[PDB]
RNA sequence: UAAAGUUGCUGCAGUUAAAAAGCUCGUAGUUGGAUCUCUCUCGGCCGAAGCGUUUACUUUGAAAAAA
């Protein structure tokens, strides 16, 4: 990213899988970026906010996208404990 | 009475020996301590304003000192008020033989006299009524090590309050951070 | 039989990181394994780990942060002087901007940069990047 | 899968494992105080005893060695320790 | 849910689940659906933890709601047991239905007649809807699936653990998902019961309609 | 795996974590020593002694009650055998196989197994000779073996 | 000589392209699990004779014909 002078010399900063932290490639068409709507705690309705989770195509192929997304939602308070 | 090895008396050791003498004068255990002996006794601040007292015992007497350890610790907690008492034997740590030394170790250093074995025995003795049923050394992100000890849940309430005193005593005479917890399985 | 427990440990870490797992179990543990893991941790490559004490030889549960590309052992433990360190870096490291060669020197177990800083050679244990 | 906590296995999963593949190995065997109505003293019997144990106050068989756990004779009360 | 008591599961919902047989899985268990099963029965049937079912249904509803173009959600059903349910869900929620056979190349072949680019994909059965799911792996398509105990979880991002074999269970799950999505959207309230009922989403055998006519 | 077989068996004793005398065991260290001495006088090897101490006396591990291993206890008292138990049993098995082979000379499998047993015997003898348990002149022969049995 | 990673220590191959001995045992060879954190004297803030068991390793120093 940074040269000696400190300016950023990259074309872009690729995003990383929220499950494995590995970089999602430019031609990884099996990768998803899913938004989970946030809900007002009293009315239980869509407040316009959401949590964004990026999952690479490898995890989805392994069948671990379900577990990874469930765990990401649980750590965000979306999913009830247990 | 207290008999030190470096021929040096202490006033707190004198008080501890006086307490042991009082126990010998009037108790149901007078026939027990009349042969047993201690080597030293030290007070250290555990946290906040609390204090804890460590007795030091010769190894051959230690098991005998562990037949009546609970009775004696209860008696000295009653006598010394809000101060916990722990019995840790006096164990010597011989230095690791380096390449530059001279004539003080002509024989191979026994494993029991190593730092590792001595500290393991100190941990085993420091919680005597509860038995050690598991140990986990967690290395934190900065490289420091936290020891987590799992104690027998058969005798938990007798020593649960003694945690944060166990850890302070260990940190004082060993220098390692140690944690104590009780697992569901032994 | 089993030889070079460090090789087995690093292979387990590498295979778990390839699989995307957050934790790996290493058994048996050793002083060399713990020192290598600490050198790995100070550079932020694996994160925290726990030593399970069984009364014959330790085990290590290493939390895995997916920052590790390859951790490898160099068998045999070739003795490396400061002059040959650059050649070893060129052979084993993907870039001059990152990646560490771990050596055991008389000052302890440390990466190649710390070996140059302390001006010492040693025996190459492995590499990680 | 991909997030199994290896430091805190559930007790059922750890009891399911082979005694050597557990996090800390523990035996599946045990010791029992066994007591016969025709005896006035108890004895200690290994759950996997390989010899024929006899009553301390009698001449009766107490347990017969088998492939695994020994076969305690009927009518004898056995209680596990620890 | 998130421990939000407004989102907690109701007695009526539990009764609906138990009546539709939603909690009743199959005799086989995919290793990735272990975490959703309570315990196996005395006859080899796996019981589905309905708390996890409600949790995953709410997560799927949240994912559906965070798409402000409702037609960008595609609801797919190849089996007849979920075609009417999918059509009802699409009508009520505004999604785009594919009831019947899914033509391969729908998501990938730009030239085709039925070409579309959804933003989210929901299917009744990953086994019976394997063709859209695979195409989801070509166009960066998140996927929601109603998964039984033996359902394969490849390319399934939000797996709702439920019986998806019986018509009652499939219809009830689609109806509940539509109800949750509408409740999160704002239309229809969380206080009184929804004016629609699960039997609209059900599937009736042609002999049943003949009996009803 | 096995030294002389393709098996990769895993069965073995799994020791508990604790190194302490069990609560049920009232036997003192000297009592266990006396029981060991009596069992050795009866003519039982340390393996057998440990087996019957575990099975009838509740002694899970003699090392954790006495602080010493059974063979070391017997050596200290002075009633330990001249040659070690495992080597003696290997020599006994080799003698039995050789005695079988003299009356069954067409048993090539017996010859193969005898070769394997004698290789094990030689390995154990070399180990014990390096550790000075056996005299450096000790050698295993095909004639004096039955004398040692 | 490089190309030749077609001699492969770095760094090759051996199911079918060339190729694992028919199969075990076995000596030399090669390899080998965890573990152990600086003292008597001399010319009162010094200086030392050392045997601390050594070796490998590493670093330093000396010495080492120019061309």
């Amino acid at each position: 990213m940074q040269n000696d002078a400190g300016e950023f010399v990259d074309l872009y900063v690729p995003r990383k899988c929220s499950a494995s932290n590995r970089i999602i490639g430019a031609k990884d068409h099996a990768s998803i970026q899913m938004n989970v709507a946030e809900v007002d705690k009293v009315t239980g309705r869509f407040n316009g906010q959401f949590k964004t989770y990026a999952i690479c195509g490898a995890i989805r192929r392994m069948g671990e996208s379900d577990d990874s997304i469930l765990r990401l939602a649980k750590a965000d308070g979306i999913v009830s404990k247990n | 009475i207290v008999k030190p090895n470096g021929e040096k008396p202490d006033e707190f050791e004198s008080g501890i020996s006086q307490a042991l003498l009082e126990l010998e004068m009037n108790s149901d255990l007078k026939a027990q301590l009349r042969e047993l002996n201690i080597t030293a006794a030290k007070e250290i601040e555990v946290g906040g304003g609390r204090k804890a007292i460590i007795i030091f015992v010769p190894v051959p007497q230690l098991k005998s000192f562990q037949k009546i350890q609970v009775r004696l610790v209860r008696e000295l907690e009653k006598k010394f008020s809000g101060k916990h008492v722990v019995f840790i034997a006096q164990r010597r740590i011989l230095p690791k033989p380096t390449r530059k030394s001279r004539t003080k170790n002509k024989q191979k250093r026994p494993r029991s006299r190593t730092l590792t074995a001595v500290h393991d025995a100190i941990l085993e003795d420091l919680v005597f009524p509860s038995e050690i049923v598991g140990k986990r050394i967690r290395v934190k992100l900065d490289g420091s090590r936290l020891i987590k000890v799992h104690l027998d849940k058969a005798q938990q309430n007798n020593v649960e309050h003694k945690v944060e005193t166990f850890s302070g005593v260990y940190k004082k005479l060993t220098g390692k951070d140690v944690n104590f917890e009780f697992p569901e399985f032994q | 039989v089993r030889m070079n427990v460090l090789a087995d440990a690093l292979k387990s870490i590498n295979n778990a990181e390839k699989r995307g797992k957050r934790q790996v179990l290493i058994r048996p543990c050793s002083k060399v394994i713990v020192r290598f893991l600490t050198v790995m941790m100070k550079h932020g490559y694996i994160g925290e780990f726990e030593i399970i004490d069984d009364h014959r030889a330790g085990k290590i549960v290493v939390n895995l942060t997916g920052r590790l590309n390859k951790c490898g052992v160099i068998s045999p433990r070739f003795d490396v002087q400061l002059k040959d360190l650059e050649k070893w870096q060129n052979n084993l490291l993907p870039s001059r901007q990152f990646g560490f060669i771990v050596l055991t020197t008389s000052a302890g177990i440390m990466d190649h940069e710390e070996a140059r800083r302390k001006h010492t050679g040693g025996k190459i244990l492995g590499f990680f990047f | 899968p991909l997030a199994k906590d290896l430091l805190h296995p559930s007790p059922e999963e750890e009891k399911r494992k082979h005694k050597k593949k557990r996090l800390v190995q523990s035996p599946n065997s045990y010791f029992m105080d066994v007591k016969c109505p025709g005896c006035y003293k108890i004895t200690t019997v290994f759950s996997h005893a390989q010899t024929v144990v006899l009553c301390v106050g009698c001449s009766t068989v107490l347990c017969q060695p088998t492939g695994g756990k020994a076969r305690l004779t009927e009518g004898c009360s056995f209680r596990r320790k620890q | 849910s998130g421990a939000l008591d407004v989102l907690q599961m109701k007695e009526e919902d539990v009764l609906k689940f138990l009546a539709a047989g939603t909690h009743l899985g199959g005799t086989n268990l995919d290793f990735q659906m272990e975490q959703y099963i309570y315990k196996r029965k005395s006859d080899g049937i796996y019981i589905i933890n309905l708390k996890r079912t409600w949790e995953k249904l709410l997560l799927a509803a949240r994912a559906i709601v965070a798409i402000e173009n409702p037609a960008d959600v595609s609801v797919i059903s190849s089996r007849n047991t979920g075609q009417r349910a999918v059509l009802k869900f699409a009508a009520a929620t505004g999604a785009t239905p594919i009831a019947g056979r899914f033509t391969p190349g729908t998501f990938t072949n730009q030239i085709q007649a039925a070409f579309r680019e959804p933003r989210l994909l929901v299917v009744t059965d990953p086994r019976a809807d394997h063709q859209p799911l695979t195409e989801a792996s070509y166009v960066n398509l998140p996927t929601i699936a109603l998964c039984n105990t033996d359902s394969p979880l490849r390319y399934v991002d939000i797996a709702i653990p439920c019986n998806n074999k019986g018509a009652h269970s499939v219809g009830l799950m689609w109806w509940m998902l539509a109800r949750e999505v509408l409740r999160m959207r704002g239309t229809i309230s969380r206080e009184h019961p929804w004016e629609v009922m699960p039997d609209l989403y059900f599937y009736r055998d042609p002999e049943e309609i003949e009996k009803e006519e | 795996g096995r030294m002389h077989a393709p098996g990769k068996g895993l069965s073995q004793s799994a020791l508990p974590y604790r190194r302490s005398v069990p609560t049920w065991l009232k036997l003192t260290s000297d009592d266990v020593k006396e029981q060991i001495y009596k069992l050795a006088k009866k003519g039982l090897t340390p393996s057998q002694i440990g087996v019957i101490l575990r099975d009838s006396h509740g002694v899970a591990q003699v090392r954790f009650v006495t602080g010493n291993k059974i063979l070391r206890i017997l050596k200290s008292k002075g009633l330990a055998p001249d040659l070690p138990e495992d080597l003696y049993h290997l020599i006994k098995k080799a003698v039995a196989v050789r005695k079988h082979l003299e009356r069954n000379r067409k048993d090539k499998d017996a010859k193969f197994r005898l070769i394997l047993i004698e290789s094990r015997i030689h390995r154990l003898a070399r180990y014990y000779k390096t550790k000075r348990v056996l005299p450096p002149n000790w050698k295993y022969e095909s004639s004096t073996a039955s004398a040692l049995v």
